[PDB]
């Protein structure tokens, strides 16, 4: 698979950032906390496969030349697995922190009346003129699923 | 003794119920070929043929199917049990649980309450045959409807076996429905092709259980459990996902070249049993095109049709003895009718029951059965000796990170 | 030959759990004699020994039994299912239906709901083994309490396995309950005695379904259903009716003399696999004497005791290797505890299932063994053209089923 | 409400909030009570969860 | 109550009484209706039930 | 959920809550957990539009 | 009768309705349903007065 990801048949996400590259100290601090959580709760098969991937992928020339540094996503997901969080429960957990940012932005926006959201302009990409004719003369789909109620009525 | 690998070996049982020669493509239910029966006959006829070893008489088939329709009635208690089941649970498990409850709710047939002789009378065998043959389709329909949550409607007593099932399935909960005779004949003609197949764990298990003198209900429940898994040869899922990934006709050639390059999987083409043409294939092809005419097709169906048309003429399939199986066309037909894919194996268990009961009755009748005490060869340590407890001293630990991180990763009391 | 019907000329697969020397009655669970284990050990010990091929040490054994106690939480939907059947239902069918319901109520067990991935790792295997080994005890329980019309009990985490079963059997809504220790020990020993038997009908079906690639829960459901057969656990009632029909104790010597007259039935004397001796007999006889000491006696017990004493004397029973089987003393003890007749087989199910789990692991760590394929030798008509079913001749009307209704079709004559 | 969603996800009856802590460890005290109102948060676990929350703040 | 006994014998729940038929008719219907308010049992069988009732007055 | 709301409220908040519940009551329709390629079919477009139009006035 | 009913005014009407229903939740505490008068009995009047002085709290 280390070859496979370099064969472009199977992609790899979990390493780096689309807006941070130099670094994301968050990755380092959660690596420390991941060591701590392994100490405090234990090990599980996904955990050692994750750490083995972490050690092995760095040795391969891919991430050396391509540059993909384990993203906060890796450690956050493994820690979430460690804390007893069900698989589907991650997004609400990610929602909990963002509320502070929305509250700050909302309070600031209510603070300044000088900031406005004007009505944006647009350039029409449709026809400039048409006209209505009745339908009787209307010269001549997949709206409803069939074979289930259609066959039931057939 | 004789080491018996994967039971392939020799023949542990001989019978006079069926014959199949896959490499020759000859399928004769007691000497009557599959084509001659499928093209004209009906499911109750072949069921009676299996039960009695011969064709029925008019009156015989008439009152036979009449008694089947009469016993279409299902006990109220097992329906309540089905209601007590959860909702999102898979339905074939509902089928096996209902079968077990049916075993419980028929203490009259229970032999353990009346010795190993209640299954020697002639009439009890026939009444059990009729009971099961009638009651199973109602259970299947009730489970399918439980997937939709509607209350199961009582089985009408005026339509054919397949017609009864089709009405039960798509009655819309009233009486004013009229059977689609085209679809009904298609489905009934189809059930002929999915009668008792070659010997399997199911047939051997039923034979053993009947020999043991257990009640027939639980043995058939075990047989349905044997067929529970698709690893019995059922690979409709394989061709299904192949169609799901194949895309339109334009992006088929890459997949087929990968198959020729041995990079992409090939499923549903060529048979480990059939090494030649298949009469079932052409019959089911005619039925499938009739289905396409009656109910239309989705883009995937025409994708599969074009894929078949291009593949059959291709040399990589003619030379490699590769050709579509009846599993492929059957899956096409059921999808065209519009069934949940996960519900598919139920349709493959309803008609695999005539042969079950045929072999059960045949095993009961012939006194060629014995005690099924198989042998083995010992490989463990021949002898050891007990150790004291303090002279004592872990592959995994149960409840990992669940109710344990909820027991110590927040506090300890 | 090519035709080995009873498999008595073939061997399906090699085994290593134990060996049965039926001629000499030599049985050793991986080398340990059964009597040694029944005396010096307990049920979880032997269960682990079969399951992991060897006995565990104190630490992991304690952890294992802790987990066994933990996973006893039977889903209440199964309890509602139990409510479903009538109270007259034979306990075997109740247990089988509950087994299937327990299979469905656990979505994380169905391979069809997750593909062929649940049966490749030791984790899920061990987890489901422990899960089921725990449940059974309980379900049974319920069944017992619902036999007389009692509310379900809640298993606790106070006692050991056998004593846990005795607890939930007889707690009567009293949390501070602790049953007799001797009874718990004797039931533990009894669980030792019925731990396993080599490949039988039920075992063959179990290995078939194991290689079938289906969820282990339903496989064991079918396997224990194969034990419902009166040939496989219904033979106790024969000797029970022997000791019941004989009535008064003053009928014993005349009973054995009439037996010599080929007039009165004989049953339970001599094992059908063991013809020489069996230490199970002596050990459970000591246990039965202990049971009589703790709970008491009855006319049936004294009749049986004097009858077997007279049987050991008469030459007609001496020369035919008719030593009493474990079934006599078993049923004696079980009814002495206060168990109904219809309830005997379910308890017989409780131990054997562990063994059926054991081999279930075995054949799943051996791929040489593969899917079954029975060969069929067809002896019927080879070829014949099908006649029009309508042209179909009408000269036969035999076998005349023609009878199934409610009091001569009176149910809907109107 | 997030804790309520977590706890009802298992179908278990919901629980009351407490007031004798600060944010993250009070939430953890919400998460694990099992019907016992004498629980407490493992301070290491509380701190690591709080840092997990703070990393994705804004 | 007699009909309730017959129903509770073979598992079936109660039957609410039809109130438009004769005495025997009422009972005979309450036995075999299966909750179908649109059933009418035989006249001859109801006649028989009435005769059997009158032949065991007291 | 709207009958469980007190008589003093705003009905359009009722609309938005019931429509969020429609988001809930159709988990099969979301693309949020099956990748950003699920919505490439015209049939799902037709179904979502027709369902929304049918549901809103009621 | 409360715990869900709208509050469009002070609980005064709530309390009046509450004690009006208390007047019937214990019909044994009524003189118009036994004989013709009952508060003329000292034991009744006493137990009544005790309860009514103490019934309001709940």
């Amino acid at each position: 698979f280390i070859e496979g990801v370099k064969n472009r048949k199977r992609k790899m996400s979990g390493f780096g950032h689309r807006v941070y590259k130099n670094y994301d100290p968050r990755a380092k601090v959660i690596r420390k906390l991941a060591e701590e959580v392994f100490s405090i709760v234990g090990r599980d098969p996904l955990i050692e496969v994750a750490i083995a991937l972490e050690k092995a992928a760095l040795s391969d020339e891919y991430f050396i030349k391509r540059k993909l540094y384990p993203n906060v996503d890796f450690y956050s997901g493994l820690i979430y697995r460690a804390m007893g969080f069900p698989t589907e429960f991650f997004p609400v957990l990610f929602a909990i922190p963002r509320m502070a940012g929305y509250l700050a932005h909302w309070r600031e926006s209510l603070d300044d009346p000088d900031t406005k959201i004007m009505r944006p302009q647009q350039v029409y990409t449709g026809v400039w003129l048409r006209h209505y004719t009745p339908l009787q003369e209307r010269t001549v789909a997949v709206s409803n699923a069939t074979r289930r109620r259609l066959a039931g009525s057939r | 003794k004789l080491y018996d690998p994967g039971y392939l070996n020799t023949a542990p049982v001989r019978s006079s119920i069926c014959y199949i020669d896959g490499d020759e493509g000859i399928l004769r239910y007691r000497g009557y070929p599959i084509e001659e029966l499928a093209e004209s006959s009906s499911y109750p006829e072949v069921a009676y043929l299996l039960m009695y070893g011969n064709l029925p008489s008019k009156s015989q088939l008439a009152d036979w199917e009449f008694a089947i329709s009469q016993h279409s009635a299902v006990p109220q208690g097992v329906l309540d049990i089905i209601q007590g089941m959860p909702h999102d649970a898979h339905p074939m498990g509902v089928l096996v649980c209902a079968m077990s409850a049916l075993s419980v709710f028929h203490p009259d047939a229970n032999p353990a309450l009346r010795g190993q002789d209640l299954y020697k009378s002639k009439q009890l065998r026939d009444k059990q045959i009729v009971r099961i043959l009638g009651k199973v389709p109602t259970i299947a329909a009730a489970a399918y409807l439980r997937l939709a949550g509607r209350p199961p409607v009582l089985p009408s007593n005026n339509f054919s076996y397949s017609e009864n099932f089709l009405y039960m399935l798509d009655s819309l909960g009233n009486r004013s429905y009229k059977p689609n005779t085209r679809l009904a004949r298609v489905l009934d003609i189809l059930f002929i092709l999915h009668a008792e197949h070659e010997m399997n764990c199911s047939t051997a298990a039923a034979r053993h259980l009947a020999s043991s003198g257990v009640d027939v209900f639980t043995a058939l429940a075990g047989a349905v459990g044997a067929l529970y898994g698709p690893l019995h040869g059922g690979a409709n899922e394989a061709v299904l996902k192949m169609l799901n990934e194949i895309g339109t006709v334009e992006n088929i050639p890459d997949f087929i070249e990968g198959v020729k390059n041995r990079k992409r999987k090939m499923s549903g083409f060529g048979h480990r049993v059939y090494k030649n043409y298949d009469p079932r294939a052409k019959v089911i092809r005619k039925l499938a095109e009739e289905v396409f005419s009656i109910v239309g097709r989705d883009p995937l169906i025409e994708v599969a049709i074009a894929l078949e048309k291009a593949a059959l003429s291709d040399e990589y399939f003619i030379k490699r003895k590769l050709y579509p199986n009846v599993d492929f066309y059957s899956g096409l037909i059921y999808r065209a009718m519009g069934f949940p894919t996960e519900f598919f194996p139920v349709l493959f268990a309803i008609p695999r029951m005539a042969g079950y009961l045929a072999h059960w009755r045949e095993s009961l009748d012939d006194p060629d059965t014995k005690i099924m005490r198989p042998q083995q060869v010992y490989t463990g340590v021949w002898l050891r000796h007990y150790t004291p407890l303090q002279e004592r001293t872990k592959l995994g630990q149960v409840a990992v990170s669940n109710a344990t991180r909820r027991r110590l990763a927040g506090s300890r009391i």
